[PDB]
């Protein structure tokens, strides 16, 4: 008996997919129960045919002010990434050459 | 690997083995490393790559409230030779593999920034081991 | 014999004449049966629980069903006054089992519906359970007796060799207060009756001559006996299996032939005062079992139109024993008459618009 | 298969049945509540009942 309320978007500009690869467009549509058993029936169904449950949302804004901390911290890993691939492409030609 | 028919050779040689190693296993110690740490001159004692020193002790490096970690990261900060940082960040690296809660103390402490600020180091091989150090904490990060 | 039962939301009083025949909604133009439902009032109490108590109900009910199947199966199998071809139609507490769901009554007595429905469920899986026992128990008691008088039967049956020889052989045939002397019951048949009664004598050391004597027969041979000594029985075994004599050893006595006769009489006797009240027990516990599946039937549809309705205990619901095949004309028209509860959309499968359930024999 | 309209309205049922779990946890409350009370009254009174025939 769906009858909660639905918070959809609609998420364009894709990037690659964890689990194929896939550079698909995505849509969420979100529908919560209270319920405690309806809600571990529903994350098995979702688990096991397409779904990614990972956050916990909630009232409190400050989990989005934290988010927003993570988000920095995420930037410093994407330099942190292309710096080792810099690296990577310049050992390989050094060991190339020889 | 070699063969040899004289017995005095092989014989030699398995005594130099034997006593050797014994000498190795002396050099496996955690108060004379951390003697080694506090002195402010990081000689390359080869425990530092220990893996019985990684598994056995790796907990001693976590004296007083994480003791021996500050003092290494406070010598991090005010020396930037490139061999104490090398041996101090690859240390904090093997340490900090096995723990972490020990992981996260690290950033409370603020040497995480430290080693990202070293990372711009004039010498590239002090820029490598900062990656490393960085790299052995992105684990869940 | 089969039963739909349909329900819906029911926001309109005047539904109740769709539940009994109204024209309007009526099931293939008032030639399907069309009943009205007896629809109980209970109490919820939780929401959320009833997921998992409406789950239970119905791994329960299944259960109750396969109990019921069972008994009935049995009751079939008692190869007298019932069976699945002849006599099917039993008696629910003395009225026909569709006449019975055509006259569904329904009592809180028994079960006071004031107690929550979790409860009257597990009291009801109590007598499930004690009738099953009682079947299970009553049913290996009336096995042990079949298969003793049918093993019984089937040792009496055969030929004197293969049978029990009570009325055939008397004390008169043989030999009384023998000193060394034996009387083997020496069945041989006809294709060499004359040859044992030609060569009895000489088929052992030391017989006894002219012991040439016939007391019975049967389909395969004639029996006869002759009397020898008592080493010269295995000389005679030893010459005369191979020409196509048997031994056939018994022991006569009065009460040991006759107590088995008395024992297969008596088996009968009171296996029989037994089926009498084991019948009874088997109509009332089948007809105990049967109101109490439908009763939770009936709990579960309720239950489940609960769910599928809303806050306010009103809605209606309604028996059918359909027509012949025109339940497919009927599930298009009551799709007609059920989209609009949903009214936005509606593979269906058992995603209906309406609260359904089954019921059959 | 449900509109805004039909999805508020069975919303509003959710909330009006926890409403009528509130009744039925504050009934709960209550009758621990006077059983509870019962319960002390009569333990004080029977522990101070035998103070007093002691000292009596």
């Amino acid at each position: 008996r769906g009858n909660v309320f639905l918070r959809q978007a609609e998420i364009e500009n894709p990037l690659e997919d964890p689990v194929t690869g896939d550079y698909v467009h995505k849509s969420v549509f979100i529908i919560f129960f209270q319920g405690d058993q309806l809600k571990n029936r529903v994350k098995k169904i979702c688990e096991g045919f397409r779904a990614s449950l990972y956050p916990c949302p909630e009232t409190p804004q400050e989990r989005k002010e934290m988010a927003s901390g993570v988000n920095t911290r995420i930037d410093d890993l994407q330099m942190v990434l292309n710096q080792t691939e810099d690296h990577r492409q310049r050992v390989l030609q050094a060991a190339a050459k020889n | 690997q070699q063969k040899y028919d004289d017995e005095d050779i092989s014989e030699d040689i398995k005594f130099l083995l034997e006593k050797l190693g014994e000498s190795v296993q002396d050099l496996s110690s955690f108060d004379e490393y951390s003697s080694e740490l506090k002195s402010g001159r990081l000689e390359w004692s080869p425990v530092h790559k220990s893996e019985k020193f990684w598994r056995e002790n790796a907990v001693r490096l976590n004296e007083k409230n994480y003791e021996l970690l500050k003092i290494l990261t406070k010598l991090l900060e005010v020396s930037d030779d490139p061999q104490v940082l090398a041996v101090a960040a690859h240390d904090v690296g093997e340490y900090v593999r096995h723990y972490p809660r020990g992981k996260r103390v690290i950033e409370q402490l603020g040497g995480k920034q430290l080693v990202m600020n070293h990372m711009h180091h004039e010498d590239q091989q002090v820029r490598y081991n900062a990656l490393l150090a960085v790299q052995k904490l992105m684990v869940h990060n | 014999t089969e039963f739909w039962l349909i329900s819906a939301p029911g926001e309109k009083t005047c539904q109740q004449t769709w539940e009994k025949l109204h024209a309007a909604t009526t099931k293939n133009n008032n030639l399907a049966v069309s009943s009205k439902f007896n629809i109980p009032d209970l109490k919820v109490g939780t929401l959320d629980v009833l997921v998992g108590l409406s789950d239970e109900l119905a791994k329960l009910d299944a259960f109750v069903e396969g109990v019921v199947k069972k008994v009935a199966q049995y009751m079939a199998d008692v190869l007298e006054d019932s069976k699945d071809k002849v006599q099917e139609n039993l008696l629910a507490s003395g009225v026909d089992l569709v006449t019975y769901i055509t006259r569904f009554q329904w009592d809180m007595a028994k079960y006071p519906i004031k107690q929550s429905l979790k409860n009257i469920s597990e009291i009801i899986a109590k007598g499930v359970t004690q009738i099953d026992n009682d079947l299970k128990s009553r049913a290996s008691a009336y096995n042990n007796l079949k298969g003793n008088l049918q093993n019984l039967e089937r040792k009496n049956a055969g030929s004197l060799l293969t049978r029990s020889l009570a009325e055939i052989v008397k004390k008169d045939d043989f030999v009384l207060d023998s000193e060394y002397l034996v009387t083997l019951l020496v069945v041989v048949p006809k294709l060499n009756h004359n040859d044992w009664i030609k060569q009895y004598e000489t088929l052992a050391e030391m017989v006894v001559p002219r012991s040439s004597n016939v007391l019975s027969e049967d389909q395969d041979s004639y029996l006869c006996n002759v009397t020898l000594f008592r080493k010269a029985v295995d000389d005679f075994r030893h010459k005369a299996r191979e020409n196509k004599f048997i031994v056939r050893d018994f022991q006569y006595n009065e009460e040991e032939m006759k107590a088995d006769k008395e024992e297969m009489t008596r088996l009968s006797t009171d296996k029989k005062k037994q089926f009498g009240p084991l019948v009874r027990w088997l109509k009332v516990n089948f007809s105990e079992a049967f109101i109490a599946w439908i009763h939770i039937k009936a709990l579960r549809v309720f239950v489940e139109s609960v769910l599928r309705y809303g806050l306010p205990v009103n809605f209606q619901a309604m028996l059918l024993q359909p027509n012949k095949k025109s339940v497919k004309k009927l599930r298009e028209v009551l799709h007609e008459l059920y989209k609009h509860l949903d009214s936005s959309a509606a593979s269906q499968q058992e995603y209906y618009p309406y609260v359904y359930y089954k019921i059959d024999c | 298969a449900l509109s805004d309209a039909d999805v508020q309205k069975q919303i509003k049922h959710m909330m009006a049945f926890i409403e009528q779990e509130a009744n039925e946890k504050a009934e709960e409350i209550d009758a621990k509540a006077e059983e509870e009370f019962n319960i002390e009254k009569g333990r004080l009174v029977q522990t101070q009942r035998l103070k007093i025939m002691e000292y009596y």
